[PDB]
Formats: structure tokens, C-alpha cells, sequence
């Protein structure tokens, strides 16, 4: 069957890059050649307990444009299941006897790698889980960075905003560091840095990376600039208002930056990047997000056809 | 005469002339410090022709003679602007700005909880040159922040 | 294509009465022979970001009764999109990237509007922004007088109740002042009459109107009774209590009633109008909420097909 | 190059004068339509001692050509300006605001429920009624409030 | 003993022109010397089954300066009463087994008076019943138009916003029609408009009265100016800012104010009254506020005394 | 008249050492004889727009202790000022008019020093404004130095905890370089660090510092040790129990300390200071909690007092 035929996708840690170049290859397909009916008579079950609107709805189109049925709910103080004294194990024991495949977003982390325990062999797809993962972004995220810049390997990633609890950029440096020459330009508040596990393991491939104090110092050398929102809560209003002359982007910022050079955020962007850049021909967020229907429409047909040829 | 700089000169008999406004902070000065809010006779130039500073901005306000605190205030948008009284007919004192001890109502305060936003107060900043930069510390929030985050905002 | 041929629906006034009668008579044809398949592999977002069960089940009954998947929301005291900081226009952006058309229910003014100049060449459908405009009521209310009465032009039509507030009788007065001969009755309790502007309009097109005080005046002239529901909080209870023997509908006020007479309610009818008036055969509130069905594929139908042969 | 004087200043070469500004307006337009973000030159006189109105204002702004429609987003604050266009020290043009039909950018909707206070849209409002006294309607709520309603906030 | 011991002050219409003065007389007198012992020993309830702060802090206070004892509850902040059934006539008849006055707020109308039923005689004072009464903010207004302008009668009194559901403006005018001569101008918007019952009651008694629609045509002869906030939900946004809300004062409309004219309001003030007007000599909200104390004062030594010696 | 008579206490950093010791001389008499009537008949509101029930109830007390009439709110629990719009700068100007002093506490910063503008001279005295200031929690750990170690120079202090967002730790600092020859030892974890702005006070007044990661490096030197709470909020789950949640003292720890040392903590304690070591002389934090009734006493004395007959 295919390699990822009903596989539970939970972590980018657990997926190859052959597997992530897979993904990426059939995406590109669906994109160009639609194929409406392909998962027809499945049912496939949206149990979001922790609510997002934009992974929900991005998620729910993916099932209906290859043709599939939706049950599901999203929780924010609300709707009966996990409740208090109901397990998850039995939530997922309950459902995995109703639906064919299971997407879903929890607050704690391995809520979906339990989920797996329980599903029988339906497969389950994590659509967020606490601080830990988020594998249908990051699978986005390079389909994003593979069609604009044409491959995903020798390029020079700038990551800035909270590079500390980012869960998105934790991810994209896992999956970018499956691939080979990638330069990465860490650009973050230091009290808002990477982790020294992902600058750890960066290193026993071997990565080349710096850390930067402003976007204008790399600028220059870019080709990927991927924006991170800085959290507000976590930071003390007086600092978060004091960084330097900030690390927001505006279209001044971008007078240097190479032709091919695009922004991606995973969004929401409340400030960290004004409205002028989103007229700029590096603006590329709106479209990264309309690329999450042909991520998450690969990862499905996957999963759930055994041989697809298209 | 002509080495064109002057033309029929703006030769007021009695006033303030705020000259060598350092270029776009011309009309920052007009606004921030309300300037126009008079009766008197204002003829603003923008954007002047000063090949020996590069390109400038030149107030002159009539019968007014603005002074010291006021004079203070403009330090930290145009250092170096010279201002010249005028009784009858030329210079009777030309006055450089130096950074004052506080400044009151321009500026806000970055800190978003400061509670200065919601409120009918006037803003006052206790001014502090940490050589190299201008700290200011907010009299409410008592939070202390780069002239340069305060002028962004 | 047709004239309506993925056009916006934001407001009656941008629509001229030949575009309404294009609307009318094609769910008329929908009504008779109905085409399940039509919007077969269309995908309408269902944004109610205002909570609205008869509105939006309405809708997605609409959608589906032509073949269409459907994905959205009701955010009442939930649900992330626009959250704060998250602006209407980036949910658009994002939104339009996923789907074929966006119904949507918002609380301020010109929010649908606001939407249209983000959502790419996605239509947009407004299903009620704050208090000015609800199109796609005054759609069916239109269909069910024609339906009912046979013509749009030379109607005797009393409004009663809100109609300082009512949208939808500000609404219906322009509407069937784009046809001819209408004659106009206004039984309010003067805190809530029509606003000077409505009354303006109408006579600079020379359309008749009077104001009256009870229904019990002009219940034998009338050919459609519209009430609309008196808002309790707009009225000190003891006004509210106090005005005339009221003007609410029991069937012992129409047993003047023309034979053809019908009542008409937006819904809800807390107390306006008793229950036995819902035996009377001038009942027409539940009749014109199935109505609602019919002008709502006819609206869809006319903005994702370009040409339509019924 | 021409002998300026300052109670009615003098000759740029090529540009365009807006005379006759009402009095205090002057500041207003500067403010509003962003006419100070050029590096050419700007010279602005304000209460001059003139045409009747009796003091009005003036701005001369060399080199930039602003015109028919700039002209009248000019007409609800200054109807009674003429905006001569200059061409090699003479006035090849003479130009008045009369009402348009759109006023972009410069107003804020009185209606709070409005989705224009919060979101990346400029605010734009359909004008009528011509001296008797104006109507504005805005493009999003769509509701028509009177001029001096919205002039005032 | 003085012909308010141990009454009931449930409404300004039960207090004649006589108890009127006498208690302006004694709170001119506490002004003047102190009595803060007099009460001593007494223990007062204050209820306020409605939150209400500024209310709540004047009249403990005032129960303070004159030494009694305060237990009590503010709720609308669900504080246990209510539950299980409990009807306000057990209520009250379990609280007046151990206090010896009740100071009460609550939400619907004529809840003071049927607390009057239930307490024995332990005094009952009404700090405001729904839209019916409010006596004790009427007797500090009084108090602070007698003490500034040295009369209660032959006053020009404006009565300046909504004048149709402010509970004060329509009491203070039932109160001062028990006094000679004074004439009212009137300045409202259309819809908030003072009732007819007023108008009606004024007619009556032979007193003067006009509406106007700009203070300044009245300024030149008022003596005392009192304002009232709109609340903007009793009207829409656009009503609200559409030219209905020039019912603001700036500073410059009292130019030609007589010298012993008054600016009262009994607030919160959000913006009708602007902040430049404090600094005038006619700004008297505040220290009408003030006189709060003294009026409450007055009221609580008058009911709980026999006899008072002064 | 002393010299804090009628004085506004809104920081800590307009109090001068003489003003520091006259307030701790005088807790220490207070503490030693009683004046239970020295402010009678004197009302103070207790206005705490934010709740804080420890510091609440030690105010009130201290306030009944001397005498005093309290009037007044804990809110954030809607009790309703701030409705209608309400500024605190008109909330003030009105509780002003009745009451002698203010106690306060208030989400903003800078919230307290605005009620200075706007109070009269009715004193105002800072109980918490967001993360700015709060004297009286000095007051009362200066007081417990002082009379456990004797003096308030020459100590070797330990400031254990998260430094860096701790409002507390931040001004005892700035006090206690009010005074000579004390040592500061910082134990933070490296998010929470102690800011910039104080170490550079610190060099600035040639005062010692150090950072240690250990309690152990400094037990043997230690005088004074104040421990914080860090809030796990401030860190993720899991950097909380990492390495970094070893700021907890336990009763073993304590093996060598000096005879005198003290283990002081605002409260509340969760639990980094463990249950055993509440048994050993060492623990004070309670001790200290009791010594804010005696310097909360002691300035509501020194402010509403002229002189001041001890
Ligand atoms: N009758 C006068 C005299 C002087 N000025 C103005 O006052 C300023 C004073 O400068 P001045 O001392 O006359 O010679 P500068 O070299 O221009 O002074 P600076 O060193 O500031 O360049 C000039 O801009 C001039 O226009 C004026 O308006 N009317
Ligand atoms: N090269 C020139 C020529 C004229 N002006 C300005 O052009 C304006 C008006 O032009 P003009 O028709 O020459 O004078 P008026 O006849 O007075 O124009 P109007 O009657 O419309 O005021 C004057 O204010 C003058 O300052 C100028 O600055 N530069
Ligand atoms: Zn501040
Ligand atoms: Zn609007």
C-alpha cells in the first residue's frame, strides 16, 4: 500500500523525509488535478476539544473536497465528552467505533498518542496537542516553502518572534533539518530563544545557524522569513512594548530583501507584520494558508487509500 | 543678494524665528506643540534649501517670543534649531535648546497598562540622558524606557 | 451569465426590482422542480459569527438541498475567529482561500461589506450585519406576498409594531418601492415610528403612506398585515404594558379581513400575535419561514452558476 | 525669483498656491491630506492680512501639481480657495473646489457600532446636496448623518 | 417628637413641603456641628439586593459619622439570598428581627413598600426601587439647590437629557413643584422626552414650563442646570451620535451664565458634561455628591430620634 | 507636625531612610502600647478594584485596631463602578468628598498616583498598583528585619525566586539601598532573573551583588531569606518541574544556618517552602504577615495625625 497507508500521524519526529517528500508530492497533485470522490462514503470524525476556528474549518474543507462526511464538535465551554470522570481511552473507544478516521486538537500533550492506544485501527491525525505537536502546519509549512522556492534543501530559513514556545518552529527545524544545507537565522528575543535541545541537535547534524538580534541584520541573505506571533502574556507589558525599535516587519524593512525571499506566518498576525507588507510580492501568509487544503487533503487520501495514483 | 537663499525676505520686526529645524520635524513641532493655535502672523518654510545642512524647516512666529521651558521642550525632536528673538527688526538673543527635566503632555507612555490611556491626565516624563542614550521613566507606571521606544510609541 | 453571476449580496439597495424578480421567479422554478445536484462539489462557509438557529439552519438547508458541503460556525460566547487582534478582514482573507462562497451574520454595521473587499472573486452573502441590512429575508418575504397576493405592484400593506427598529420593515418599504402603485399603512406606537428617511424616500417617488394608530383602522383595506415584534428592552415595561388595549393580532380583528388578507412575521411572535390566529386562513408566518428555503437556493443557485435553465 | 514680501509672499517657479483658505483651515488641510510628505520645497503663510475674509490663510507648495480631483476633496473645509497652478512665474491655471462626490480617507464615522474603526479600510463616505446643507453616508453601515455631525467627530 | 420619627421614606410624593424643610434644616445643622455619637449603639442594614457603589459608600458613611453599627450585603454577585424561594416579605421579616433601620436597594419597583409591610417598626429607607423612586437622591439635591442658590422657590431650573426614563429628573420635579414659582425649561431629544404625566401634573399646579432644544437659548436666565447621561442603549449608535447627542456641555456655553448658576448631575457623568467645565466656579456635581452625606445624615437622626436637640 | 503628615505613601522610592526608620519606630510602639482610639471617629474607604483578600483583611484591621470606621469594595467581581464610563479620576473626586484617607488597589499601573491628582487632600495610600509598587509590603518585611536582625545595614540578604517578575523583591531591594553595607545573593532561575535596572542601581551605589544557583553556596552567610513564588504561568509545564522548580527550601536545608537567619515570603506559599520547615526558629513568614498590622497602623497613624504623642 502506500507507506503511510492507515498510519496514526502524530508526530513530525516519527514521519521520514521520504515520508514528508511524499506528502508533499501528492498535495501537489491534488492541487493540480482534483479528485472529488475519492474518500465517498467515509466518515471522518472533527473532534476538536480545544477550539481553532482556522485548523477546524481548513481541516473540514479538506473531507468535503475529497468528498467525505463530518461529525465531530469543537468544545470551548461547552459539549458533554471527556466532561470530568469520562476518560479520553474511553471518549476514543467510544468513537472509534462509529467513524473511519479521527482528527483532533487537545489542550494536553500526548492527548493524541494516547488517542492511538484506544482507535482500534482507525487512524488518528493531530491537529494540535498542548505544546508538543502540530505536524499538518508543519507539512504546510514546507509544501509552502518547497513550491516557492522550488526544493527544500540549501536554503537560508530566518525564524524570529517567540522562538521558545513557538510549537510551529520547534517543528519546522525538526523537518528542515531532515534535509540537507539549510543555513537557519534565529532572530528572537533572548528571553524568548530557541530551546537549547532543537540548538543541540542542530548541531550533531552538523546545521549552521546563528542568532540574530534584528531582521535587518539577515535581511539580505534570506530566502524564507518565518514569522512567529510574540506572546503578550508571557512577557511583562513594559518589555514586550521595550524590544529595541522592535521585531515587527513593515514594507521599509523589506527595500533589501532577495526576489525570491517570502514571509510565512503560521497566523493569527496581530502586529508583528503591518498591513503594507501584505501588498508586497514577499507577502505569502493568505496563500500559505490556502495550502493548507492540499496538505491536509494529501495526509487524508493517504492515510485512507491504499494505492493512489493520480 | 543672490546666491538665491533669501528672495523679498520674511523679515519680521518683532517675534520668534526657530531656524535650522532639522527637516520633517517641522510640522511635528507645529502639531505636538500647537504652534498654529494663535492669531499672530506664521510663515513656515519646508523643506528648505540649506546646502550648508543639507535641507530644512524655518518657523517664524510674530509678536511671539516662546521661551526657556518652551524652548527646552523641542530638544528632543530638533537638537540643534536655533531660536532668535526679534524686537525691532533683528536678533536680540538666539538660544539653543537644551534637553529640559521633564516633559509634560508630548509623548505617551509605551507601557500599555499604564493607566495615563484611559485617563484625563497629561503625560510627564522625567527625562535622563544614560550617555549614549535618554531614559524616560513615566510618572505614573514609574517604568523607564529608551527615548526611542517612547518616540516610536 | 446570468446577471447576478458571482455577484455580492450585501444590501436590497444595490439590487434593482428587475434583479428581484430574477431572484423571485427562479425559486419559483426551484419550488416546483427541484435540481439536488446543482452546487454538487461547491463548499459554503457558514460564518455566523451572530448566533441566529432559524437564519442559519435556513441556510445550510439551502446549501444542502442543492448538493452543497457546508463548514462554519455560530460564535455565541465561544469559538476563536477574530478573538481581539484578529481582524474581520484576515478571517476573510484566510477564509476565502478555503471556499466557494461565504454566507455570514455579524453584529456591526457593513461587516458583509467589509468582507467583500477581501474575499478575492469569493461572493458574499449577507445574512444580517447590526442593524442595517438582512437581503435575503426581504427575498422571501417579497416571494411569499407575490406567491400569495399574485403581484408585487398596487398592494395595500400595513407594517406594524418596531418600526423605528425593525430591519426588516426598513428593508421591505424600499423594496416594494421599486414597484408600482403600493400604497403604505404605519401602526406604530409613536416611540418606535418610521424613521423621517424611509418616510423621505417614499415621497420623493410619490408613493402614498399613512400613519395609523390601530390595526382595527385598517384592517379592511389590507392585502399583507406585516408585524414585526416589540422589543421589550427599547420600552420601560410600563409603557410597553400600557399602549391602547394593544397592538397585538387575535382573530376576533380580523373577521373584517379581506379574503386574500394574509399575516406576515419575521419570527420570533413572543406575543404580538395569538395562537389563534395560527388557525385562521390569513396565517401565513410558517408558510413564509418555509418560503425562506426557496429564496435562499434561488440566491446561491443565481451567484455559483452562470447560466441557469430551470 | 521674484521680490516675495511676506503680508502677501511671492513667486515660486512652477507649483501650486491654494489661496484663500478661511482661517485656521489651513493647519487642518496641512494635517489631513498629508500635503507635507514631499522634499519639495513648501512655503505656507498663516493669518494673512488680506482678501476679505480679512486674515485668511495660504500654501505654496512648488514643483507638485495636485489637481481636479485633490482639488475638491478640498471643498467641505475650504470652498471659498482658489488653487492657481503656476508655470514659469505665471499662473497658466485657476482652479475652485466644488462638492464631489466621494470623500475618501479623511472622516471617521459617527455610527461606533461601524466596522470602520477597527479594520484595514479607509473610511469613504457618498456626498449630496449641495449648500443647503450636506449629507454623508458611509460605505460600510450605510447610514447618512449630517455633515457637521461627522466634521465634528 | 418630630413628625418623621420612625417613618418609612419609601417616596418623595409622601413627604410634604414641611418634612421637605425640616430635614434640609438638619442637614444644614450636622454641616454645621458634628453629632457623631448619636446614633451610637444603633445597628443598620444596609441591602442592596442591586449593587450600587457611590449609593452604597454615601449612605454607610453617613451611617458611620453618626456612630451606628453597619451589617450588610451588596449582591447582583449572586450572595445566597433568593435561593431556595425565599420571598422578600421573609426576607425582610427575618432582617428587621435584629437591626434597627433597613437602607435598601432593589431592582423591581415597590420593593421598599412591601418591605414596609414586613418590618414591625423598624424604619425602612429606600435607596432606589427599579424606575419608581429614589427619595434620598432627590434630598441631597434639594439640599444642594437650596444651600447654593439660598431658595427653594422661585427657581429657573433647566432640566437638561433624557428626561424620559431618568428616575431622578422626573422626582426632582414633583419635588420642587411643592415649592412657589419656579419655572422649568426643558431641553431633550424627541424620544427622550419627559412625560406627560409631569407635563400634565405641572399644568395642573399652575406652574411654567417650555421645552427648548438648545441650552443656550435658556442659559442667560437659568439658575440651576441639571444634566442627565444618556444611556446610549436607549437609543441606536447612529441615534445616539446623530445629531441628537448636542446635549453636551463645553465650557464655553456657560459665557453668559448668571453668576450663581449651577451645573448638577447625579452620575456617573461619562460625556455630556466635559472636563473643562470643572474648573468653573459653576461645576457643582461633586460637591453635590458631597452633600450626600448630610442629607442621608439628616434622614437616619430624624427617624431613629424621638426628639432632636440641635 | 511630622513629617508624613497628610502625606500621599503611593512609592517607595519617595520615602527617604529618615522617613523609612520614623515608620518603623513607630510600629515598634504601637506594637508595644495600644491606641484603640487615637483615629476614632476618622472613616476610611478600603477600595480594592481588584481583589486581594490577604492585604485586605490586615488593612481593615489595623484600621479597626486604631479605631477607624471602614467603608468600602472588593470587586473584580462586578460591584459596579466603572459602568457607564465612569473615569477613576471622577470615582476619586467623588469618594474624596467623604472620607479621611484612601487605601487602594488597582490592576494599572500609575493608578494610585493618578488618585493623588484628584483626592483633595484626603491622603491616598498604595496597597498594590499592577506590577509597580507596593509600600506597605516593605513596609512590614523591613519592619520583621528589623526587629529579627536588630538593625536594617551590614546584612547579608538572600533573594530566592523568580526575581524578575516578583514586585516585591524589586522594591526591598531599592529600600534596603537605602541603607549601608548590605549584600545581596540573587538564586533565580535564568527566565526569572533579577532586571538590569536594579543591578545597575546596585553598581551605582557600590553595593555587592552576586548570583548563585544554590541556596547551599550561601546558607552559612545569610542573614535574611526572602523567598518568592514563582508562578508556573510565568514558564511552561514543563520548564517549571525541569531543573529550574529547585528554588524550595526544605527543612534540611537549613543545617548550618546562622542562628539568626529568618525565612521570610509575602505569601502565598505553594510550595516552595515545605511544610517542615514551619517547625524549625527559622520560619518567620507568619510572624511576618503579623507585622503588617503594626506598619500599616503605623502609617495611617503618621498620615492622619499631627503630632503624634507616643
Ligand atoms: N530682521 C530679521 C532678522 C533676522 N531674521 C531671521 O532670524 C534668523 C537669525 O539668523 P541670523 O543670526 O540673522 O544669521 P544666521 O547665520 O542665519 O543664524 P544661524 O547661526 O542660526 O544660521 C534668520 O533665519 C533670519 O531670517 C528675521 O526674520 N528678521
Ligand atoms: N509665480 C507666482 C505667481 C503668483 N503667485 C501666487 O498666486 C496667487 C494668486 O494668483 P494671481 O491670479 O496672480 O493674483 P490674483 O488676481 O489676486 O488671484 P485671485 O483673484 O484668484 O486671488 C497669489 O496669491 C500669489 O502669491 C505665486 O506665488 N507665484
Ligand atoms: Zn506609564
Ligand atoms: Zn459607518
Amino acid at each position: 500500500a502506500n507507506p503511510l497507508y492507515q498510519k496514526h500521524i502524530i508526530s513530525i519526529n516519527d514521519l521520514s523525509r521520504d515520508d514528508l517528500n511524499l506528502v508533499l508530492a501528492t498535495a501537489a497533485k491534488l492541487k493540480a488535478n482534483p479528485q472529488p470522490e475519492l474518500l465517498k462514503h467515509k466518515v471522518i470524525a472533527s473532534c476538536f476539544f480545544e477550539a481553532s476556528t482556522r485548523t477546524r474549518l481548513s481541516f473540514e474543507t479538506s473531507m468535503h473536497r475529497l468528498g467525505a462526511s463530518v461529525v465531530g464538535f469543537s468544545d470551548s465551554a461547552n459539549t458533554s465528552l471527556g466532561k470530568k470522570g469520562e476518560t479520553l481511552a474511553d471518549t476514543i473507544s467510544v468513537i472509534s467505533t462509529y467513524v473511519d478516521a479521527i482528527v483532533m486538537r487537545h489542550p494536553q500533550e500526548g492527548a493524541a498518542r494516547l488517542a492511538t492506544e484506544f482507535s482500534g485501527n482507525v487512524p488518528v491525525l493531530n491537529a494540535g496537542d498542548g505544546s508538543n505537536q502540530h505536524p499538518t502546519q508543519t507539512l504546510l509549512d514546507l509544501f509552502t516553502i518547497q513550491e516557492t522556492q522550488g526544493r527544500l534543501d540549501n536554503l537560508h530559513v530566518a525564524m524570529v518572534g517567540d522562538l521558545k514556545y513557538g510549537r510551529t518552529v520547534h517543528s519546522l527545524t525538526q523537518a528542515l533539518a531532515k534535509f540537507d544545507g539549510n543555513r537557519f537565522y534565529f532572530i528572537a528575543p533572548d528571553a524568548l530563544a530557541m530551546p537549547q535541545y532543537i540548538l543541540d541537535m542542530l548541531d550533531e547534524k552538523g546545521i549552521a545557524w546563528s542568532l540574530h538580534s534584528s531582521i535587518e541584520e539577515v535581511m539580505a541573505e534570506v530566502d524564507i522569513l518565518y514569522m512567529t506571533r510574540v506572546q503578550k502574556e508571557r512577557l511583562d507589558p513594559s518589555e514586550y512594548a521595550n524590544v529595541k525599535a522592535q521585531f515587527v516587519l513593515r514594507a521599509s524593512d523589506l527595500h533589501n530583501a532577495k526576489a525570491n525571499m517570502k514571509v510565512l506566518h503560521p497566523l493569527p498576525r496581530v502586529d508583528e507584520i503591518a498591513t503594507d507588507v501584505d501588498k508586497t510580492p514577499h507577502a505569502w501568509y493568505f496563500q500559505q494558508a490556502g495550502n493548507g487544503i492540499f496538505a491536509r487533503q494529501a495526509l487524508l487520501a493517504l492515510v485512507l487509500n491504499r494505492d493512489l495514483v493520480l | 543678494m543672490t546666491h538665491d537663499n533669501k528672495l523679498q525676505v520674511e523679515a519680521i520686526k518683532r517675534g520668534t524665528v526657530i531656524d535650522h529645524i532639522p527637516a520633517q520635524i517641522g510640522f511635528k513641532l507645529l502639531s505636538l506643540f500647537k504652534l498654529t493655535e494663535t492669531d499672530q502672523r506664521i510663515t513656515i518654510g519646508l523643506n528648505l534649501p540649506s546646502g550648508e545642512m543639507g535641507r530644512k524647516d524655518l518657523i517664524k512666529i510674530e509678536n511671539t517670543f516662546l521661551s526657556e521651558d518652551q524652548v527646552d521642550q523641542l530638544a528632543l525632536y530638533a537638537p540643534q534649531a536655533t531660536v532668535n528673538r526679534i524686537d525691532n527688526y533683528e536678533v536680540v538673543g538666539k538660544s539653543r535648546p537644551s534637553l529640559p527635566e521633564r516633559i509634560d503632555n508630548v509623548l505617551v507612555c509605551p507601557n500599555s497598562n499604564c493607566i495615563s490611556h484611559a485617563e484625563p491626565v497629561s503625560s510627564s516624563f522625567a527625562v535622563r540622558k544614560r550617555a549614549n542614550d535618554i531614559a524616560l521613566k513615566c510618572k505614573y507606571c514609574e517604568k523607564e524606557f529608551s527615548h526611542n521606544v517612547v518616540l516610536a510609541n
